[PDB]
């Protein structure tokens, strides 16, 4: 490359910010199943990667040769530093049919969190349409993309169906956002 | 093998493009019954999707737009949870969501839909409804579509102002929309399922 005899500028594994109504409104917790399970190797984050008042997140991997880090947030000054260091965003939506939404707020929430003032706009946004378990009535993903007006945000996106208990769909979604990363 | 679930997403992406292209053809040729059947197949396939991108979303919006236009003169049909919206007002909302590809043509089709949405009410004798539609489209103290002053007058003088609606008729709206559908047919005519399907027919 531009350097044949000197080591290169360090590249740390991809980091993502994860938030959303799906992290509390579901009868079954998504984070617990992610933590309390495998093929994924969840480990505590390194103190060096600490982000003041937030921590260093949780580490995962797909197959020993593919690792990423995630900063889980259950609320919304400090988060801004996250919006800058992070490579991508992950919004967990409640896709259970019996639910009624305030599509106006949800849009704004995302809007705020994802401003180009904190970083590029080529940074991917992954939307997880989640439900507790396979026998729950779910609202189709098309309706969700439509009601959230995802095009106004200007960030390339993807909506993927997920199940909190078995984690169905989680892999295919993660795999996708890891590519919009190697696109950078 | 969760790879299967990912292979189903691919096959689904292919079927969606194929149904759209087939719906566009029924629209251009006037085959009502073909349009209806292809519409029901597309509806179900959309309900079964497990993932979605901006490209697939746009393809869905195109199918939705055509179903509203096909019912442009059926004044009492309802397409949105809000019962007050007429078919043409519904088509206009959808057209605002389809990202522009041909700026000029897009703006022309938009102006013609706004005009006809009121005209179809005026020509049927529904002076009151036309007034309601006008309020929902231009109702907002601001500068949009410069035909606002003209259409307001036409409404006050409660009588079909044929003179104006003649130069921006339903037929002129239909012609422009059918020129757009041809630009869609050319682009999608090269999609996986259609292409592979032709080779078999050539043999």
């Amino acid at each position: 490359v531009t350097s044949f005899l000197h080591s290169l500028i360090i590249q740390n594994e991809p980091r993502f910010a994860m938030f959303g109504p799906g992290l509390e409104e579901l009868n079954t917790s998504l984070v617990l199943s992610l933590m309390s399970s495998e093929e994924l190797c969840p480990t505590a984050g390194l103190p060096q990667r600490q982000i003041d008042g937030i921590g260093s997140g949780v580490n995962f991997q797909l197959n020993n040769q593919h690792k990423f880090n995630i900063l889980i947030l259950y609320s919304t000054p400090q988060i801004q530093k996250v919006c800058e260091v992070v490579d991508g965003f992950i919004y967990v939506a409640n896709a259970e049919a019996h639910k009624r939404h305030e599509w106006q707020d949800e849009f704004s929430h995302i809007m705020a969190m994802t401003d180009p003032a904190f970083g590029s706009s080529g940074r991917p946004l992954l939307v997880l349409s989640c439900i507790s378990q396979g026998d729950v009535k779910r609202m189709p993903c098309f309706y969700l993309a439509h009601e959230l007006h995802l095009n106004l945000l200007n960030h390339p996106w993807l909506v993927q169906d997920t199940e909190a208990e078995t984690l169905t769909g989680f892999l295919n979604g993660i795999e996708w956002i890891l590519e919009e990363v190697e696109s950078k | 093998a969760g790879l299967v679930a990912e292979a189903e997403a691919v096959a689904a992406g292919w079927m969606l493009d194929f149904l759209c292209l087939s719906l566009c053809r029924a629209f251009r040729d006037g085959r009502s019954e073909d349009f209806r059947r292809t519409r029901n197949s597309a509806e179900a396939i959309i309900h079964g999707l497990s993932s979605l991108t901006a490209c697939q979303l746009r393809t869905i919006y195109i199918c939705q737009f055509l179903t509203r236009i096909a019912a442009g003169k059926t004044l009492d049909a309802q397409f949105e949870n809000d019962e007050r919206i007429t078919p043409l007002e519904s088509a206009l909302m959808i057209w605002g969501s389809i990202e522009k590809e041909h700026d000029k043509l897009h703006e022309e089709i938009q102006n013609l839909i706004k005009i006809q949405a009121i005209a179809v009410c005026m020509e049927n004798g529904n002076f009151k409804e036309a007034e309601e539609v006008f309020e929902r489209i231009f109702g907002d103290p601001n500068s949009h579509m410069p035909f606002k002053s003209k259409l307001l007058m036409i409404i006050s003088q409660k009588d079909t102002f044929h003179s104006f609606f003649q130069h921006f008729s339903y037929n002129h709206m239909m012609e422009k929309i059918k020129s757009y559908v041809n630009y869609v047919l050319s682009e999608k005519s090269s999609t996986f399922l259609m292409k592979a399907a032709a080779k078999v027919v050539e043999s």
